């Protein structure tokens, strides 16, 4: 639109999937031989995908180590969740962890070994046998250090034998509505400037997170959140924003992160008075507790004086005392990050190390077939049709308030899977690929050709900046309302400041100034939703800790016998999924909350799981 | 008769020159190593040898000349000793290292010594025992004519 | 104020009849980070925002940030960059490759290439998917330690001459050492398929031991070990193994 | 605006449909197995020749450095002289240059063995300088 024009290329296919992270792969897979006609569109190789980061592995209760359940896979699932995950998800994401992670050994994925030649499995935190009741879990498989590397490779791999056709270097603008029906995709062809509009029948969101909302994280800088951006422009709802998990272990300068592995082969924390606090915070588990439990335990002791360093700002991972043998065969990647970006000998010296914006469990909100909806008290759950959601950037929700460690590259594969699954059985060839709406397309492309020639005085890296600032500030490991209103205030202002935007680069070939002004459009729709969802939520949930109001607000109060209490009304107690609908010319948001779905798929595989108080 | 991806290979390449893209530069600003210039040393060697039994085989069967009066028309030349000896170097130099180096190289295709030291301490070795090789070959016919003119029996 | 300086190849296809060019520019290492990727964003992000490079991960594992530095082929996102401010440091993109803008390289034939070693695991007889686990033992698995690690960043064929002069043809040392991790799989069943596919007379066979691949690859593999290897089974001179038989009650 | 045109899938390395058909059995093994064996043996062909000189040593070094020469060039040809830089009939040139040069180093070593004083005599020579 306007001041400049632009080539217009249109492609039909039978569905579109928009991501080739270990999701979008997984998914790509299954529809390809099926049969459909089936386009990946992902803005870099699917190789540099931020699954390829992944290190300390993926759950299944596969019994390599000990005898083990998947329905006690399942419990810490819903515990881990504190009871804001949907069971009937939950339940189908532990019900197939080992079928999913044994067709990854079959494509070829090299997992380290027992003596036995069996997946070598090994413990990580919040897992437990029996019902919580038993001791920690071996179930984590993996290859050493570097598990999601491997797993990306293997998906990648086999891909290429599933006749897909790959647009690589595609940066997705907008999804293409018709009328409350998702049609397609539009996007930009870096190579060479060109802009494509793909058809189909079918669009699969897989586009990961949006840690770099945030000023320190261990994600990519590809993490920019288009995908629920995406969905925000079809005015869609956003789910559950507010849980972002801080991974206890990102190194103390740099971010990268430093496996949970680490302490699941035996490592960990250490205060300044030399003491394995952990020990303190959650006598059982200790440092292999949730992840909420233990960056929390970590942040108190930074601010109760007993932080580490010279400034006194951080905490030691400690693996000196394990066996060389064990840190090389077990942790060789992070025993190399280690040296490269602290210095430090894993061998002989500890990790400098602190909490760190990791993994979203929020995003758009699906169905436990991974199929995107909309919400009212009056309607319910509205499938939107054509679209599904799947990894990270969806919402199914198999993690709730806090996702449980090694669950993430599991949800990706099996909810992946599940999206072919589902529209191979609900997709005929009855369904033809529906043709576009007149002007398909041109919203988008004349917000990129503004984006473009931006010459307003604010340059977009310094408006990121403070965002990143602002959220690290507003949005962390504590939450205060008072902290948290100001923070929504200074998002806002920021917003407004989208219009003084200030680009240089002109042109159509890899502009990487404009994708990356586009990222920042895209992130600051997930940061203000983020914000104002988690300034709005009087409760302390997960990965949400409010100090004004330290507590876990049920239905019932579940610290005490259930007969005589009268249960709450939804609009009071907040056990229950926050919408955030956004308008983004404005950037006015409003909140709806949803129900928490309680039942599983079948109560004859598998009984629901009542809140408890959760421990560690 | 090419594979596929070698067909593909060179649409690839023709797509590329169509587009008028750069080649990005190599040869003038990759860092000199003990690898590609050890390399490059037994490829010039190999070549430069060649190049003199081709020379030197055609050169005299085409032309009046023959060996014989091209040896004693520089001995006429007369020029210092001290030279004389060290042309005898430059020829015997590349035999030694390209011989040498040329085990070490076929050892590389056994997949033998391949880990950075192994190649390094190779490089060194093959340089060096060159250097010696053809010094060795050189100084001792010197070392034995001095002998000659200058003892007893 | 220890100002660092950086000269970085440029290339703008938007330009009428562009021409390749280098770039200085000036950094304070101070307001830094430790690495040459820090550097590079610094400058996007205050100095010049039209300059165009590929990055994803901070730790090195993405491969996305490859390029020359310093006359070596590394990944920015790990090369720490050189105090000595009195030296500058040269940035190009990977040698020999087609350039699209600054220092993004076309990748697409390595990507092909890649695809052509058929880079997934096959099996003689039909199995079913998902039913069991494969039996491999700790010493096979072993076998791809040093194999699998590789995050095909391309640093060490865009390293190898023999590449860079036949890269239609020759398939470099990142492709071939995948080709071999695919052949010494215990698990996998078509190794003599995958060597037929490389029986010609270029396609493995022009390496020339020049061992570039192995003295610049920024994660510490040796695909020239895995050539050689390569090199052996091509002239029959080794065999590889038979899998080690699946014990009775596995 | 979207007044536009139909597109067409990315130029794609389709490696299942590659290998439909392609069988070719053009197995380079055994040259390169040979190759490699010779130049073994030339290893201690080239001291002998330091201390053995005469008729029969310099055919055998003719005989030894044409084939290994042959091979050698034939490398570097296919390096420096290709499609690409030289356009399809120049690089056939070339390659038939590979050939040439071969037979021409062998007529002239067989030329300086038969009619003049040799190869052992002419370094034997060169050295007595
Ligand atoms: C350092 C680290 C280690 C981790 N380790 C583990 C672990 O050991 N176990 C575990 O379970 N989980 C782990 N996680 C979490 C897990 O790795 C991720 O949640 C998971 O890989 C999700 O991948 P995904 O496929 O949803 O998206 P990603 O893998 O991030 O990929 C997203 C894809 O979408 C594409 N995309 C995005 N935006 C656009 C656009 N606008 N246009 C086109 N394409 C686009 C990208 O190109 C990319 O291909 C880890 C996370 C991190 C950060
Ligand atoms: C510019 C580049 C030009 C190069 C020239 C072209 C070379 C062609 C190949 C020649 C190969 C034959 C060399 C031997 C020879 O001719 O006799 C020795 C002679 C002396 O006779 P002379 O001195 O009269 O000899 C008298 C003998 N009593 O000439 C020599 O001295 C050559 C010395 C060769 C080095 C020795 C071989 C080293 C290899 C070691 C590897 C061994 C084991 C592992
Ligand atoms: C005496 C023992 C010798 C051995 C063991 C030997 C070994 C080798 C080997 C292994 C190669 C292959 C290198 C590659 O493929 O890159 C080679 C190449 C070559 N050799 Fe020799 N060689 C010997 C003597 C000679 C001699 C006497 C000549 C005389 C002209 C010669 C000329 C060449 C040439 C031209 C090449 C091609 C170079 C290249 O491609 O880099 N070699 N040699
Ligand atoms: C693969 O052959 C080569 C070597 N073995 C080697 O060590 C080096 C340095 C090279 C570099 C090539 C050179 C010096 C010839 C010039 C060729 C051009 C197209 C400019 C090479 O091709
Ligand atoms: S081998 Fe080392 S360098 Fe070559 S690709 Fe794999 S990683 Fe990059
Ligand atoms: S750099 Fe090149 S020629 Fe062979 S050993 Fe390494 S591939
Ligand atoms: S950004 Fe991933 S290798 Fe550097």
């Amino acid at each position: 639109s306007n001041i400049a024009q632009y080539k217009v290329i249109d492609h039909a296919y039978d569905v579109v999937i928009i991501g080739a992270g270990g999701a979008g792969l997984r998914a790509a897979m299954g529809l390809g031989e099926a049969g459909f006609k089936t386009a990946v569109v992902t803005k870099m190789f699917p190789t540099r995908s931020h699954t390829t980061a992944a290190q300390g592995g993926i759950n299944a209760a596969l019994g390599s180590m000990n005898p083990d359940d998947w329905k006690w896979h399942f419990y810490d699932t819903v515990k881990g969740s504190d009871w804001l995950g949907d069971q009937n998800a939950m339940h189908y994401l532990t019900r197939n962890a080992v079928e999913a992670v044994t067709e990854l050994e079959n494509f070829g994925m090299p997992f380290s070994r027992t003596p036995e030649g069996k997946i070598y499995q090994r413990s990580f935190g919040g897992q437990s046998n029996n019902y919580g009741k038993g001791g920690v879990a071996k179930r984590t498989c993996c290859v050493a250090d570097r598990t999601g590397h491997s797993m990306l490779h293997t998906l990648y791999g086999n891909s290429l034998r599933c006749h897909c056709t790959f647009f690589i270097e595609y940066f997705a603008l907008d999804l293409l509505m018709d009328k409350g029906r998702c049609v397609g995709v539009i996007a930009l062809c870096l190579e060479d400037g060109t802009i494509h509009r793909f058809r189909s029948k079918r669009t699969i969101v897989a586009t990961g997170g949006y840690g770099r909302a945030y000023f320190s994280c261990t994600t990519a800088h590809m993490n920019t959140g288009d995908g629920t951006a995406l969905a925000t422009r079809a005015g869609i709802a956003l789910e559950d924003l507010e849980f972002i998990q801080f991974h206890p272990t990102g190194i103390y300068g740099v971010g990268c992160l430093i496996t949970e592995g680490s302490r699941g082969e035996g490592g960990f924390l250490v205060n300044s008075e030399g003491e394995r606090f952990m020990e303190r915070y959650a006598p059982k588990a200790k440092d292999l507790a949730s992840r909420d439990v233990v960056s929390r335990a970590e942040t108190i002791e930074i601010m109760e004086g007993r932080g580490v360093g010279p400034e006194k700002d951080h905490i030691y991972l400690q693996l000196h005392h394990l066996p060389a043998e064990q840190l090389h065969q077990r942790l060789p990647g992070i025993s190399e990050t280690a040296k490269i970006f602290a210095g430090v000998d894993v061998t002989k010296e500890p990790i400098p190390v602190i909490p760190t914006v990791h993994y979203n469990m929020g995003g758009i909100p699906t169905n436990y077939k991974a199929q995107v909806i909309k919400y009212t008290k009056e309607g319910g759950d509205k499938i939107v049709p054509g679209l599904y959601a799947c990894g990270e950037c969806a919402c199914h929700s198999v993690h709730g308030a806090n996702r449980l460690g090694a669950n993430s590259l599991l949800d990706a594969v099996v909810f992946g899977r599940a999206c072919s699954i589902n529209i191979k059985e609900e997709l005929k060839p009855d369904e033809k690929i529906p043709e576009l709406p007149e002007g398909a397309g041109e919203e988008s492309i004349a917000n990129l050709d503004a984006v473009r020639y931006a010459n307003g005085d604010v340059p977009t890296a310094e408006l990121r900046l403070t965002m990143q600032k602002t959220m690290q500030k507003h949005a962390g490991v504590f939450r205060r309302g008072d902290i948290l209103a100001e923070g929504v205030k200074k998002m806002m202002d920021l917003f407004k400041e989208l219009k003084r935007l200030k680009t240089t680069d002109r042109s159509l070939i890899w502009n990487s100034d404009l994708t990356e002004s586009l990222e920042l459009q895209n992130l600051m729709l997930n940061a203000t939703q983020t914000i104002v969802a988690a300034e709005n939520r009087k409760e302390s949930r997960g990965a949400h800790a409010r100090d004004d109001f330290p507590k876990r607000e049920d239905e019932y109060d579940y610290s005490k016998p259930i007969e005589g209490q009268t249960k709450r009304p939804f609009e009071k107690h907040w056990r229950k999924h926050t919408l955030t609908k956004q308008d983004p010319r404005t950037g006015h948001i409003t909140l709806d909350y949803r129900p928490v779905i309680d039942k599983t798929l079948d109560p004859a595989e598998v009984d629901w799981i009542p809140p408890i108080i959760r421990s560690y | 008769e090419k594979t596929p991806i070698q067909v593909w290979g060179w649409d690839y390449l023709m797509r590329q020159r169509a587009l008028k893209r750069p080649i990005a530069p190599h040869l003038t600003i990759y860092k000199p190593q003990m690898t590609w210039m050890v390399s490059g040393l037994h490829r010039v060697t190999g070549c430069a040898m060649a190049g003199t039994l081709l020379i030197g085989g055609v050169g005299f069967s085409v032309l009046p000349l023959d060996f014989t009066t091209f040896v004693e028309f520089i001995r006429g030349l007369g020029i210092p000793w001290v030279i004389l000896d060290t042309f005898k170097f430059i020829i015997a130099f590349p035999i030694a290292f390209h011989t040498l180096n040329g085990i070490r190289f076929i050892g590389f295709d056994m997949a033998k010594g391949t880990d950075i030291p192994s190649i390094y301490r190779g490089a060194y070795l093959v340089l060096g025992l060159a250097a010696l090789i053809s010094l060795a070959v050189v100084v001792y016919p010197r070392w034995e004519r001095h002998k000659k003119a200058t003892l007893p029996t | 104020k220890r100002i660092k300086t950086f000269e970085i190849y440029r290339f703008n296809p938007e330009e009428p009849g562009a021409k390749p060019k280098l770039q200085k520019f000036d950094v304070d290492l101070d307001k830094c980070g430790t690495m040459v990727l820090d550097a590079l964003i610094k400058i996007k992000n205050e100095v010049d925002p039209t300059l165009t490079f590929r990055r994803s991960c901070r730790e090195g594992i993405c491969g996305s940030c490859a390029m020359n530095i310093a006359g070596e082929n590394t990944l920015a996102c790990i090369c720490n960059i050189d105090q000595n401010t009195s030296k500058t440091t040269k940035i190009y993109p990977l040698p020999h490759m087609f350039v699209i803008k600054d220092l993004v390289p076309d990748m697409n034939l390595f990507y092909a290439q890649y695809a052509s070693i058929q880079p997934w695991l096959q099996k003689k007889t039909k199995i079913n998917l998902g039913e069991k686990q494969q039996y491999q033992s700790i010493k096979e698995q072993e076998k791809l330690d040093g194999l699998y690690e590789c995050i095909l960043c391309a640093c060490c064929s865009a390293s190898c001459p023999s590449y860079w002069w036949n890269a239609d043809k020759y398939l470099g040392p990142a492709v071939l050492m995948q080709a071999y991790r695919w052949i010494i799989d215990s698990r996998d069943d078509s190794a003599a398929e995958r060597l037929a596919r490389m029986q010609d007379g270029f396609s493995a066979f022009k390496c020339h031991t020049i061992m570039n691949c192995t003295k610049t690859c920024p994660k510490h593999l040796n695909p020239a070990r895995a050539i050689g290897e390569i090199k052996m089974l091509l002239t029959k001179m080794k065999t590889k193994p038979a899998p080690l038989p699946t014990p009775a009650n596995f | 605006t979207s007044a536009a045109v139909t597109g067409a899938a990315p130029p794609q390395f389709d490696p299942i449909a590659a290998e439909k058909g392609f069988k070719p059995l053009h197995s380079h093994g055994t040259l390169f197995k040979i190759e490699r064996y010779f130049a073994a043996a030339m290893v201690p062909l080239i001291p002998a020749a330091y201390f053995i000189h005469g008729r029969e040593m310099d055919l055998c070094l003719a005989l030894a450095l044409t084939l290994h020469v042959h091979w050698g060039v034939w490398g570097v040809v296919n390096d420096y002289g290709r499609p690409f830089v030289l356009g399809d009939t120049l690089a056939a040139a070339v390659r038939v240059g590979a050939y040439i040069f071969t037979a021409c180093l062998l007529a002239g070593l067989l030329y300086f063995n038969e009619h003049d004083v040799g190869l052992t005599r002419a370094f034997e020579m060169v050295w007595e300088l």
